[PDB]
């Protein structure tokens, strides 16, 4: 939906209210998103680690 | 069709306490397990 | 049929109550549980304890 980024997308267990599209963590980065065509929630995890 | 009603008794106003009422979601972002200021 | 009046004295009220309060600009501390619901809040200007 215009929000760009990089990472790994995985199936999620969070459950958004109908007026919500993005989810943010404590550092205010987007870590969850609702897919605009299948209406399923996805988690976004960074790629570099270790 | 517009009337001025009657048969109404007089009384002073009444007040009450709001016990931590009236909070709303301030954005449309999802947050979980957090304390947000 | 129990409200004779004419049209300005023949009416019964019913039963309801409503309460009115006014908002002001405050700082609150909201608590989101794991499901994403706000379950508690702290009014940061009510007392020194808060
Ligand atoms: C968006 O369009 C896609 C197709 O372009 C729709 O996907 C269909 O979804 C139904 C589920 O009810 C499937 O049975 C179809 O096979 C899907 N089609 C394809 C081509 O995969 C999708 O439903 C549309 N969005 C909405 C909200 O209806
Ligand atoms: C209901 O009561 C009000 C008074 O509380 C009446 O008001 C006046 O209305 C005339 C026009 O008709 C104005 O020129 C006056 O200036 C108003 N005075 C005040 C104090 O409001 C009103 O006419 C009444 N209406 C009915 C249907 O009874
Ligand atoms: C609310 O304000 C009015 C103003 O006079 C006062 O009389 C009343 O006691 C107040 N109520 C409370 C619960 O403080
Ligand atoms: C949400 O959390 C409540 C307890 O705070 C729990 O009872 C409920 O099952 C949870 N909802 C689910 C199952 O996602």
């Amino acid at each position: 939906n215009g929000l760009t980024g990089t990472g790994v997308l995985t199936e999620s267990n969070k459950k958004f209210l109908p007026f919500q599209q993005f989810g943010r963590d404590i550092a205010d980065t987007t870590d969850a998103v609702r897919d605009p065509q299948t209406l399923e929630i996805l988690d976004i995890t960074p790629c570099s680690f270790g | 069709q517009c009337v001025n009603l009657t048969t109404r008794t007089q009384l002073p106003p009444a007040y009450t306490n709001s016990f931590t009422r009236g909070v709303y979601y301030p954005d449309k972002v999802f947050r979980s397990s957090v304390l947000h200021s | 049929y129990l409200t004779p009046g004419d049209s300005s004295s023949g009416w019964t009220a019913g039963a309801a109550a409503y309460y009115v309060g006014y908002l002001q600009p405050r700082t609150f501390l909201l608590k989101y549980n794991e499901n994403g619901t706000i379950t508690d809040a702290v009014d940061c200007a009510l007392d020194p304890l808060s």
